[PDB]
């Protein structure tokens, strides 16, 4: 059940993605 | 007496460290009696707004990552480091990534403290600042670093 390697990998890609998009549209009126 | 000193590093480790520490402790350690760190105040402010926001809006991402991650010792630190590098391995860098990462970092740290694990906060702060300034220093210095972020986000709250 799950593998830290895969876990960390998926989380990592997700982290970069979440951040990459969080800049394209800041919910808090970008301020 | 030789060109090498970098306030960015010191200011980064100082801010990040004092951040996770003061944020993961819940207390208030504002006893400088000499310091100030203007950029630090503004920068932090930005981190408070954008940070709290992502925490409230993207709370699902933080919780999920933590749920899968699950950490209780410095050992995993190397694994976390791997995660960071694994995300930067692409070559994409921006305020979005940095803040998102830093945010998740602090959160996990908060949990670490809640689970009586402050000793694992050291690797957290050092790791974040390490990867950020070790592989992405050029990006920071290229976009002004902290200031450029305060300008890109803007936090003007003055009337006159």
């Amino acid at each position: 059940s799950e593998s830290q390697e895969d876990i960390i990998r998926n989380i990592a890609r997700h982290l970069a993605q979440v951040g990459d998009s969080m800049d394209r549209s800041i919910p808090p009126g970008l301020v | 007496a030789e060109e090498e000193e970098d306030e960015l590093y010191r200011q980064s480790l100082e801010i990040i460290s004092r951040y996770l520490r003061e944020q993961a402790t819940g207390a208030k350690d504002t006893k400088p009696m000499g310091r100030s760190g203007a950029t630090s105040r503004k920068a932090l402010e930005t981190l408070r707004r954008v940070g709290d926001g992502v925490q409230r809006n993207h709370e699902t991402a933080f919780q999920g990552m933590l749920r899968k991650l699950d950490i209780k010792n410095e050992d995993d630190v190397k694994s976390l480091s791997r995660v960071m590098i694994h995300v930067f391995s692409d070559g994409v860098t921006n305020w979005g990534r940095i803040v998102t990462l830093i945010s998740f970092g602090a959160f996990v740290a908060k949990h670490l403290k809640t689970i009586n694990q402050e000793s694992c906060i050291e690797p957290l702060a050092e790791s974040i600042t390490d990867v950020l300034v070790r592989t992405k220093r050029d990006w920071l210095v290229k976009q002004r670093g902290w200031d450029g972020f305060v300008e890109f986000f803007h936090v003007e709250d003055l009337e006159g």
